[PDB]
């Protein structure tokens, strides 16, 4: 029942444009919006599967994203057809981001990933690679109305906050690398994110969180 | 009980274990972030040294460049969540100091040791074919004096490590 | 308390009448009880002259 | 140890960070009762002008920047609204943050800004048929009011907030209820 | 519909009926591993909140995120235990605990 | 009508000077020989909570032992600090034993 | 005594970075319940102590009675010192700062 599998990817496959925009980069707001069948239309052929390849893209940087995060370089998402990660897969992908010269990758997973190939992820700084799985994505967290909005801080504004309240960097409250939430904004460690809690007390309320 | 009683030395390389000296060392000024970069370092004995050497140097440049600002105090910056990264490392690098199997650097074997609530360790004796390999390369309760020998001679060769794992502050 | 820095605070900072409110839900935790209440009720009543 | 400093921030003994305001709007509890009853606050204004006095106060304060940037906060808060907390734009901050409520007059939480202003509306009827108390000489009031609501600087709220959970759990599907669920 | 036990995965699949983004948890540790601390700390304030709730007693959310916020200091769900107690720098205060 | 036993009489106490407990240098138990008042935790909190800080840290400290002692400055200990035996002619005076050498040592070098 | 000279040296360079200037004191202008405390505390054992006293008396056995005196006057010769969290304090004189 390719169905589902086409729907749940096109679904978790939504999400990725969404992080990727909300994580700054540019991209359509149309073609976050994309329906089901042009999905269909676009990544699948005249199958009832879609092609994962097909699927992987590069996305770039706003102006406001450079302007403000002027390290933020290009962005290559990619899909992996098989569910096996192979570590020539993986070889094949991490080369590729250095060959091409990106930022940052993003690569999907279907399932499984062969370890081997995970200690081969640190394998190219600066250039970092990010790895979800495909079912991880099926619905956006940062939609949920618990997670309220999360914004990622320039390291300019990072200092005002600390010259602001006089704090050692440590000394905020700490919100785990894992957390998915930093997964879905894709945190660096020192990194210092803006969280806009709304009270039922108060109104809209912000705060802060310094990845670990 | 990770001591190499013969390369003197705990059974873990040398290697493995520098970088835990390197990290500690980073976290008692309280850098959390520079510990996992350290990580990122790599491109034999005289790689190891350099590499070793590497890993130093880079800790001494960030330090230095962490105290060039005042990101910290020379006296070391400690927080709780600092506080909590030792924990990890302390708690984690001891696993991988009784996991460690053979002397890395000797390749010997030193036998395992069993202890007492009451306090009575007992040395329970090697495996075969490890003495067959000890001089290819060549239950009894222990004195505390002799156990007390044993480690004195550790630390001597283990204090540049150790001094980072007993103090949280430089 | 044995100095006047202590009897500051007990006469400015712990106090029955520094506090008439709940920390908790900011509510009145003194007042009239028992007796008092029904008191009032015969005295506040219009049957009063 | 948790220490509100004199930075408003929540902080533990260690000076470890935990909250940036109190509640959020670092509303004292004790005084916040009444801030809300605003009909009441309303009737006795020309008493409370007499407590709150904002005389004397006018000099040692920034009246002005906080009601600015609220302006004009609210104008592009009403802006968007519908759209969902994630699409929603963070172009601005909310007023405490850039401005410690205690030096400023005005800094105020949007909520109790909103309740305000949406009683004002509906209610200013009364500002007319009643002897005419200005609209902003209330405004002035209430802010004032509220910044003389704040928490204070270093009081002991951590122990607060547990006598605050301590007594009343002393008071007392199928869902796990009672202490047991909540020393769970 | 009340869910027995956790799976937001699993209900994700569903949303063809339910709404996803307005699933909620009686599990903090669960939302924690899913939508992450600031969720699970609006978890607990909303959980804690039903506790006094249906006892009809009042308890301002100041107080309950005052304590949220704390144990989720570290980003993760931490207890007031002894457990959770140990990361903090203070000896005598985890010394004279237990 | 029944009285009861618990006369007041039985159940009273007042500042307890006496019993100066010999480990704690702390009063004790009020009973009928003139102890005191334990404080304890949840009494402490409130102080801490209730806001009569000051006074509740003083009240705390003096109703529980408080001196004041020799400590070194250089050893940092309070313990190893005794009183010195003089000579006529001499005051005695306070010294730490752990940063104190024999005599023997100096005229040595 | 260099090594002591120099720590005195050290002494001013971390406490001038400790100090905010007035025109930097960016804290509320309010006396806090608890500053209102300790002064009156404070001053109060000054004056038990025979410490100057500004005000009449006019009949006050009571020494506190005569700190909550003065500081209707603002009479008080005391300087709060608030501490920042990282260690930076401010310097507010008691007559600057605004009572209740
Ligand atoms: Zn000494």
């Amino acid at each position: 029942e390719n169905e589902r599998n086409i729907s749940r990817l096109w679904r978790a496959f939504r999400t990725v444009k969404e992080m990727v925009k909300d994580r700054g980069y540019f991209i359509t707001q149309e073609e976050v919006e994309l329906p089901l069948e042009d999905f269909k239309a676009k990544y699948c052929d005249s199958m009832g599967r879609p092609q994962r390849k097909m699927m992987s893209f590069q996305a770039n940087p706003t102006e406001e994203s450079i302007s403000k995060f002027p390290d933020m370089g290009s962005l290559w998402v990619e899909f992996c057809d098989e569910p096996s990660v192979g570590v020539k897969t993986m070889k094949t992908f991490v080369i590729h981001i250095q060959e091409k010269n990106f930022q940052t990758g993003i690569f999907v997973y279907q399932n499984n990933i062969t370890p081997s190939a995970m200690k081969l992820v640190p394998s190219i700084p600066p250039a970092t690679i990010e790895t979800f799985n495909e079912a991880a994505l099926v619905v956006n967290i940062t939609h949920h109305e618990l997670v309220p909005k999360h914004i990622r801080l320039s390291s300019d504004e990072k200092r005002e906050l600390l010259k602001r309240y006089r704090l050692k960097e440590s000394q905020l409250p700490r919100i785990q690398r894992a957390d998915p939430v930093a997964l879905y904004l894709g945190l660096k460690r020192g990194e210092v994110v803006k969280i806009i809690r709304k009270s039922e007390t108060s109104g809209r309320y912000a705060s802060y969180r310094i990845c670990m | 009980r990770a001591s190499c009683l013969f390369c003197h030395h705990f059974r873990l390389k040398s290697v493995e274990v520098h970088r835990y000296a390197c990290k500690l060392r980073l976290l008692q000024y309280g850098l959390i972030d520079e510990s996992y970069k350290l990580d990122e370092i790599t491109l034999s004995s005289t790689l190891l040294n350099e590499l070793k050497s590497k890993r130093s140097e880079y800790v001494d440049m960030a330090i230095a460049k962490a105290l060039s600002d005042g990101r910290t105090t020379e006296r070391g910056s400690f927080t709780a969540t600092v506080n909590d990264e030792r924990k990890k490392l302390v708690h984690e690098f001891h696993k991988k100091l009784l996991s460690r199997g053979k002397c890395d650097n000797c390749g010997m074997f030193s036998p395992k040791f069993r202890k007492d609530g009451f306090t009575k360790i007992f040395e329970t004796a090697l495996n075969e074919k490890q003495i067959t390999n000890n001089r290819v390369k060549g239950s009894t309760y222990i004195l505390s004096t002799e156990v007390k020998n044993i480690l004195d001679t550790v630390f001597r060769k283990e204090q540049c490590v150790l001094q980072y794992v007993f103090h949280s502050r430089p | 308390p044995q100095n006047e820095n202590a009897r500051a605070e007990a006469l400015n900072l712990a106090n029955t009448d520094s506090q008439y409110l709940t920390p908790t839900s900011g509510s009145p935790v003194r007042g009239l009880i028992q007796d008092h209440i029904s008191a009032g009720v015969w005295l506040t009543s219009k049957d009063s002259f | 140890g948790v220490h509100v400093s004199y930075d408003n921030s929540i902080r533990d003994a260690d000076g470890t960070l935990v909250q940036f305001m109190y509640g959020g709007d670092a509303i004292d509890i004790t005084k916040e009762s009444h801030m809300t009853q605003f009909e009441f606050c309303l009737d006795n204004y020309y008493a409370l002008l007499k407590k709150y006095n904002p005389s004397a106060l006018i000099e040692h304060l920034d009246v002005e920047s906080a009601l600015k940037y609220s302006k004009k906060t609210l104008k592009y808060r009403k802006k968007h609204s519908k759209e969902p907390h994630y699409k929603q734009s963070v172009k601005y901050d909310p007023v405490l943050a850039k401005y410690n409520p205690a030096k400023y007059l005005g800094s105020v939480s949007e909520n109790f800004q909103d309740k305000l202003e949406s009683f004002l509306d509906k209610n200013s009827k009364l500002f007319k048929s009643s002897d005419g108390v200005n609209e902003k000489k209330f405004r002035a009031l209430m802010q004032l009011k509220y910044m003389r609501s704040l928490i204070n600087p270093g009081e002991a709220v951590g122990i607060i907030a547990s006598q605050s959970v301590g007594e009343p759990s002393t008071q007392m599907a199928n869902v796990t209820l009672g202490i047991p669920r909540l020393r769970e | 519909l009340v869910t027995e036990g956790v799976n937001f995965q699993a209900m994700w699949d569903q949303e063809a009926f339910i709404d996803v983004d307005g699933i909620t948890s009686n599990d903090v540790a669960a939302v924690l591993k899913t939508y992450g601390v600031e969720a699970a700390r609006n978890t607990i304030v909303n959980e804690i909140n039903n506790v006094f709730s249906r006892y009809a007693i009042s308890v301002s959310f100041r107080h309950l995120d005052l304590i949220a916020d704390m144990m989720t200091r570290q980003g993760t769900y931490l207890a007031f235990n002894r457990q959770g107690m140990e990361t903090s720098t203070s000896s005598f205060m985890k010394m004279s605990y237990e | 009508y029944q009285r009861l036993r618990h006369m007041v009489n039985d159940k009273f106490q007042v500042r307890s000077t006496g019993p100066v407990n010999s480990l704690t240098m702390q009063p004790v138990k009020g009973r009928k020989r003139h102890g005191g008042i334990r404080v304890g935790e949840m009494e402490r909190d409130a102080l801490i909570g209730h806001g009569t800080s000051f006074l509740l840290q003083d009240r705390l400290l003096n109703s529980s032992d408080y001196t004041q002692a020799s400590v070194c400055r250089e050893c940092g200990s309070i313990l190893t600090t005794q009183q010195s035996v003089p000579r006529i002619g001499s005051i005695s005076t306070v010294c730490c034993r752990r940063c104190s050498m024999r005599f023997e040592d100096a005229k040595k070098l | 005594p260099e090594d002591f000279q120099q720590h005195e040296q050290i002494r001013r360079k971390t406490l001038k970075e400790k100090a905010i200037p007035k025109d930097q004191r960016a804290t509320t202008p309010y006396m806090t319940k608890y500053e209102r405390a300790r002064i009156l505390g404070t001053r109060a054992l000054q004056i038990s102590m025979n410490a100057p006293v500004f005000v009449d008396l006019e009949g006050e056995t009571d020494p506190l009675r005569i700190a909550m005196k003065e500081l209707a006057e603002k009479k008080i010769p005391l300087v709060i010192r608030r501490y920042l969290p990282d260690g930076s304090f401010e310097d507010w004189s008691v007559e600057e700062l605004i009572v209740d």
